[PDB]
């Protein structure tokens, strides 16, 4: 006798497709954590990165943000040698998460990665001083690196959870925040106060860098 | 076995030599290894301070150096030299004056 | 090097091009092409003796051989420029490294002998039977770099293995247990060969039992 | 390695491959599987105990049979089909064959050192996966393993 | 007959001292080194805290900023529920490390935490842009916590091994930068240029917290 | 529990006792210290083969 079922020549068959794994049922439901937050929203975890590109589709920065014990622990990483100049790029979180190349939200100038809806991103309740919308200077010198981080918490994850996703956009200017007091320095009009588009957030030139910051 | 002797019966230890500094304060670290023949002498007794062994049903009086004072035991129990590290954790001050173990011919030298 | 070159195609003109065509295209049914072959596999041939070979039957065996070091690299040169392909380890100064090649690890290197070279060659390498008149030979007169050659370029029906399928500290390993295996004493007396069942059973035979019988009759009364 | 490679060959497949009872045997022998937990002590067992209290009884038994059932002898001068010509146990049959159990185990010390037999640190442990060329038993064993060597692969497959 | 030993009815003994354990010198063939860096400096590793304290002793915040791969990774934790009040601030890299409740390098008004031997501590190197001597600025909402990353890093883990220690000093206004470009507004004298004050660190009222960065 | 600190009490102490070859004996007998990793296959043999011999 000879086994019952051999030498099948026709069919030729087919390459296989590339596997893709079911998870592992209640069987073996172990699996490992995503990182625990407080998460005061519909979810986000303890892991949370983005990508700010430039306005030629290529990568500037890379920053992380995620709660880790009910303060976000973040990091940010310029993704190229020679993105930002011998300066300080000024950071600030924009509460429209599109980085795209130019926008306008309300009705005036585009400018380069100003999809912005206003200024600095603050909290649902808190519209006045720069809140964690606001961002100061990270600097990069000739080398070309950022990496360096603060304590700016007024949100949270739930904060950052919020109905429109959230964006880094780094411009080209420092923190200062009218170091020129009213004492000594003078306004354009002969007022000794501030301007508001600079106490409301970092305004300075063209954005340089943007990122959503949604996962991205 | 890491005993703790209550403070009111802390005037009735007697030490032995070269272990009088081993207790820190009222805590008392002796080997379970029974003198006579090795077998654990887990039976601790508290309100009499002694240990006895199941083996061989020999006591040694924990107050004083863990001599034995009944059974066929005649050598005390090895007695750790105890302190504590930094974070207050218990430790090892030292290791044992003499072998620990059940006696042998080459021994008490 | 332009010398070494010219030396490897003047050596190969007149050595090979009846059986690896010139142009290192391989005559059809007499050898194989040596395009992506490389100088590794060059090396091992020819130094094991192999190439020069004057039959086509189940497996070419080994021989002397027919080049010296010198001849070899030329011959290895020769062959990696025209077609382009993996090259013999070398050690500082430039030579075929031989104790480079020997692995720290001994006990990594007999797993991975066992699990990949006893298969066919031996428990400590000695030699193996194939299917039709082939046979994986003897590593005991192996040298490092002929076992790493070896494993790097599959010589003739012995799985090739890359060093992406066996990283360079592999094959380190396999060599030195190669190495190690090959020249360790025997404990316990002479290791009749290195098969155990087989020589122990026709030793009994043959010098316990003649012994026996030979004694017996000594003793005993022949009628 | 080489022994458990046999094991695997003739212990498992053979009895495995038994139609009716096969895998019945197998299990029962292994306590399951071929690398089940206990086929190790249960051949040591076999092997100290067992097998050699009951081949030292056959022995008894045998060398009782040929010391009472006198041991017969090749046709001679005065041998007969009712005597034994020989000679007597004490003086000389005992020393000579003492005389012959000391130069028998002297061969057998003699080849113990010099020959050297079943290097176990060569062969490496056993592994399902690892194997060797030989893979033969011993030479008691070995017509066994020809046998299943050059049986020319007949298998029938009945219903199913 | 009894054990040689025995009995020991004077010297009543004394406490045992705390354990001090050494370092294995069998077991470890050499010192158990911790965080890993590139450390192009006398050696500072991938683990370097700090803990920015008040005027009158208090935690203000506790910083951390170590290098892990070439760029520095950061992450501040406030350190009181209440420390910063629901608005904006300003955090800039002081070279002095000094974080003492006032000083005055200079010869002047001894501002509070002003140990800083200038502006923002930049690269020895550079001295014009706003280099890595300022950081990422600090929004505290009602909550009052901090935790925040930008990617700054003119300076790495070599450069902060410096001359003199540095420190981490954060005033409580936001981050503009002369937001009000010279096309518009105007300086006190008339002239449309910013304030070089304001441009070489982040200039805000009496700083708020001060901190070493210098493994504090 | 019960038949290891019996061994332990009588072959291991009662061994070691004994003055000028107790400790001998019992490295012997264990191959080492009191738990020495051959006692039990040891005494497994000694009981099964060779005292039932
Ligand atoms: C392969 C290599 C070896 C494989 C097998 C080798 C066999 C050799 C045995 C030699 C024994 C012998 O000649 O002893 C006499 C001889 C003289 O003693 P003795 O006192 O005259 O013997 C008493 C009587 O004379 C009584 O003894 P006898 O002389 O009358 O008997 C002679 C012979 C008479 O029998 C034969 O003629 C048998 C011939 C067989 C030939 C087959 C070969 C064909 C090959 C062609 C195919 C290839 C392709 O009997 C045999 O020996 C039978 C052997 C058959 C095995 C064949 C294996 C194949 O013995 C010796 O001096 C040394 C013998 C040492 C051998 C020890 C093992 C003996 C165990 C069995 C023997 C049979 C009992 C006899 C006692
Ligand atoms: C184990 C393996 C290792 C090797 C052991 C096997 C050796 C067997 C050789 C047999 C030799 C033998 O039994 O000779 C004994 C032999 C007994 O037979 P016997 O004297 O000729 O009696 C008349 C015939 O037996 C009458 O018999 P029959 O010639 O008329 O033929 C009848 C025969 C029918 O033939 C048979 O069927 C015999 C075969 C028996 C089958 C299986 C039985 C053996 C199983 C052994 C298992 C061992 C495990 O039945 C038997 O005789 C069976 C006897 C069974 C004894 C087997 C011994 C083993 O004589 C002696 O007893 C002499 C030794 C005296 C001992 C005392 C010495 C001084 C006392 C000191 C004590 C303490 C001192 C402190 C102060
Ligand atoms: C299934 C089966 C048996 C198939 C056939 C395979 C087989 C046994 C073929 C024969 C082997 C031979 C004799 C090969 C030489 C070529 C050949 C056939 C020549 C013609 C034969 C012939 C008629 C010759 C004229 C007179 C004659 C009969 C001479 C025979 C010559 C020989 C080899 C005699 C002795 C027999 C012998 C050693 C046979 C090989 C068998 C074995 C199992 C050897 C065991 C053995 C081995 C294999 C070791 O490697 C070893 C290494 C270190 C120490 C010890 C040993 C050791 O003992
Ligand atoms: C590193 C290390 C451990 C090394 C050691 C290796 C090891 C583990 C073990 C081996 C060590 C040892 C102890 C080796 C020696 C073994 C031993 C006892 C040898 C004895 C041979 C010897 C020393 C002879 C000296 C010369 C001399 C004066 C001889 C005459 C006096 C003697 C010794 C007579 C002995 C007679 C004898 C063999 C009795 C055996 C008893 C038995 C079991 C059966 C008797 C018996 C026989 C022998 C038959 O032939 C027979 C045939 C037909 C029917 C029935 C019988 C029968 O009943
Ligand atoms: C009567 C009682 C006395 C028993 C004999 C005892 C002899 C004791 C010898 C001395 C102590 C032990 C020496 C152990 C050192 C040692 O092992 O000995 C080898 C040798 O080996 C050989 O060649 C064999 C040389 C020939 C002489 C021995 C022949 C004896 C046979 C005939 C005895 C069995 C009877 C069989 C009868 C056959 C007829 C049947 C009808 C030598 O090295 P080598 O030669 O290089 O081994 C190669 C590795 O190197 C290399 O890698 C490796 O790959 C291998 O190639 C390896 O061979
Ligand atoms: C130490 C242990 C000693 C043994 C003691 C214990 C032995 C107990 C054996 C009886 C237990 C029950 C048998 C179970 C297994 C069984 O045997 O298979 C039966 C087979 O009945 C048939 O139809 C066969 C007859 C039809 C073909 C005619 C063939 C004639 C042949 C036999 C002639 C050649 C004989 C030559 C002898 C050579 C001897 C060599 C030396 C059918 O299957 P079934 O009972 O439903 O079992 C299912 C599994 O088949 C199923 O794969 C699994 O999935 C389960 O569902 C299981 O329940
Ligand atoms: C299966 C095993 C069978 C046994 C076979 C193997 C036995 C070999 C035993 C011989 C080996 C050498 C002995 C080693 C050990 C030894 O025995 O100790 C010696 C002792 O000599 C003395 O002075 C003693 C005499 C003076 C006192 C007089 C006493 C009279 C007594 C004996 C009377 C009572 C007898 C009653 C019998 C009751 C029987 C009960 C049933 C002195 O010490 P030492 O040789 O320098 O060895 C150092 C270690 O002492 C050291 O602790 C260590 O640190 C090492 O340095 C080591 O080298
Ligand atoms: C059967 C599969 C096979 C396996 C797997 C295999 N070998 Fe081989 N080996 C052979 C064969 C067949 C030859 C002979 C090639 C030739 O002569 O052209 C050989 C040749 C060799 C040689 C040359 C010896 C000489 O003196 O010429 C060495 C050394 C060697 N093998 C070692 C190894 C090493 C190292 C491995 C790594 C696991 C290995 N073998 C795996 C079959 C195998
Ligand atoms: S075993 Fe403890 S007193 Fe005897």
């Amino acid at each position: 006798c000879s086994p019952p079922g051999e030498t099948a020549s026709s069919e030729p068959g087919t390459t296989p497709a590339i596997w893709t794994g079911s998870p592992s049922p209640a069987a073996p439901s172990g699996e490992d954590h995503g990182g625990g937050h407080g998460a005061g929203a519909a979810g986000a975890g303890e892991t949370l990165t983005a990508e700010l590109k430039t306005a030629d589709g290529t990568s500037v920065a890379t920053a992380d943000f995620q709660f880790a014990d009910g303060f976000a622990t973040v990091t940010i990483e310029t993704t190229t040698p020679g993105r930002l100049t011998p300066g300080f790029h000024g950071v600030h979180i924009h509460s429209v998460g599109k980085c795209e190349a130019n926008s306008v939200a309300p009705t005036g100038g585009a400018p380069g990665d100003f999809n912005s809806a206003g200024g600095h991103f603050q909290v649902s309740g808190h519209s006045g001083h720069p809140a964690s919308g606001d961002l100061s200077s990270l600097q990069v010198r000739a080398d070309g690196s950022g990496k360096l981080v603060t304590t700016t918490d007024a949100f949270t994850a739930e904060d950052l959870l919020d109905g429109a996703k959230t964006a880094i956009i780094i411009h080209e200017k420092a923190d200062n925040f009218a170091n020129i007091p009213p004492e000594r320095y003078q306004q354009v009009n002969g007022a000794p106060g501030p301007d508001q588009t600079t106490m409301a957030t970092g305004d300075a030139g063209s954005r340089v860098a943007c990122g959503v910051i949604s996962a991205g | 076995m890491l005993i703790r002797i209550k403070p009111a019966d802390m005037h009735r230890v007697i030490k032995r030599k070269g272990q009088e500094s081993f207790n820190f304060g009222e805590l008392f670290a002796y080997t379970k290894v029974c003198s006579h023949l090795g077998c654990p002498s887990s039976l601790y007794e508290q309100q009499t301070y002694r240990i006895l062994c199941p083996c061989h049903q020999s006591q040694f009086d924990a107050l004083e150096f863990a001599k034995p004072i009944f059974g066929p035991a005649a050598r005390a129990l090895a007695q750790l030299p105890i302190t504590i590290d930094e974070d207050g954790y218990l430790v090892a001050n030292g290791d044992f004056v003499e072998p620990v173990g059940p006696a042998f011919w080459e021994r008490k030298s | 090097q332009s010398a070494l070159l010219r030396t490897g195609k003047q050596l190969f003109e007149t050595s090979c091009v009846s059986c690896h065509g010139a142009n290192l295209q391989g005559v059809p049914d007499r050898g194989p092409s040596l395009i992506g072959t490389g100088e590794a596999a060059v090396y091992f041939q020819v130094s094991t003796g192999r190439m020069p070979a004057m039959r086509g039957e189940a497996q070419a065996p080994s021989k002397p051989p027919h080049f010296d070091e010198s001849q070899i690299d030329a011959l290895g040169a020769y062959v990696q420029a025209n077609g382009g392909g993996p090259t013999v380890p070398r050690d500082d100064h430039g030579a075929v490294a031989q104790e480079s090649l020997i692995g720290g690890d001994v006990a990594r290197g007999g797993d991975l002998f066992r699990l990949n070279c006893a298969s066919c060659h031996n428990f400590t390498g000695k030699g193996g039977a194939l299917s039709s008149g082939k046979y994986a030979p003897d590593l005991g007169d192996a040298n490092p770099a002929q076992i790493y050659t070896a494993m790097l370029t599959g010589p003739q029906n012995m799985p090739k293995f890359s060093d992406r399928q066996l990283t360079p500290d592999e094959k380190r390993d396999i060599v030195a247990y190669v190495r190690e295996s090959a020249e360790t004493p025997s404990y316990g007396g002479y290791g009749l060969g290195g098969f155990g069942p087989a020589p122990e059973g026709m030793a009994m035979w043959i010098i316990g039992m003649v012994a026996a019988i030979g004694v017996a009759m000594w003793i005993g009364s022949r009628a | 390695l080489l022994s458990g490679t046999g094991i695997r060959a003739a212990l498992s497949g053979i009895t495995m491959g038994i139609p009716v009872i096969g895998t019945w045997m197998h299990w029962a022998l292994f306590g399951g599987d071929f690398p089940g937990e206990i086929l190790i002590p249960r051949l040591y067992a076999l092997h100290i105990l067992l097998i050699p209290g009951i081949i030292l009884a056959l022995i008894g038994a045998h060398l009782a049979l040929v010391w009472f059932q006198k041991h017969t002898q090749f046709p001679g001068p005065g041998r007969t089909e009712t005597n034994v010509v020989g000679v007597r146990v004490m003086p000389v049959f005992a020393v000579k064959s003492g005389a012959f159990f000391a130069m028998i185990t002297g061969v057998l010390g003699l080849m113990g050192g010099l020959l050297t037999i079943n290097p176990i640190w060569n062969l490496g442990p056993y592994k399902p996966s690892q194997v060797s060329a030989g893979s033969q038993p011993d030479f008691y064993m070995m017509w066994t393993d020809g046998l299943i060597r050059l049986w020319p692969a007949w298998e029938f497959y009945p219903f199913g």
